[PDB]
């Protein structure tokens, strides 16, 4: 979980 | 945690994550698309992007400690996982409390639809  | 994150922008900011921050412009609360609205989204624009240098960590969940050093946030020793999503946590409520000057409520509950187009980390 990254922010995309 | 996501949960440590809001008490950070609380103790920052003075304005409660939810729903000050959960739902700004095109990238904070919800980010993906779209140009950021003013200087407050870019700061959520750069957290999603400083979370995406974190592939094999789990920022919603995984805590952190810092303390504060008369004001300035220290990030304490953790995991490897532990330590990077602090920094970009810091990183983005000093970057709110930069910006609280321009921070606009006509930016909370934005539409996803007056956010198109990526715009590359």
């Amino acid at each position: 979980v990254a922010r995309s | 945690s996501l949960l440590e994150f809001g008490k950070m922008i609380l103790e920052e900011t003075g304005k409660l994550a939810i729903p000050s921050y959960s739902s700004y412009g095109c990238y904070c609360g919800w980010g993906g698309k779209g140009t950021p609205k003013d200087a407050t989204d870019r700061c959520c624009f750069v957290h999603d992007c400083c979370y995406g240098n974190l592939p094999d960590c789990n920022p919603k969940s995984d805590r952190y400690k810092y303390k504060r050093v008369n004001g300035a946030i220290v990030c304490e020793k953790g995991t490897s996982c532990e330590n990077r999503i602090c920094e970009c946590d810091k990183a983005a409520a000093i970057c709110f409390r930069q910006n609280l000057n321009t921070y606009s409520k006509k930016y909370m509950l934005y539409p996803d639809f007056l956010c198109k187009g990526e715009l590359k980390c």
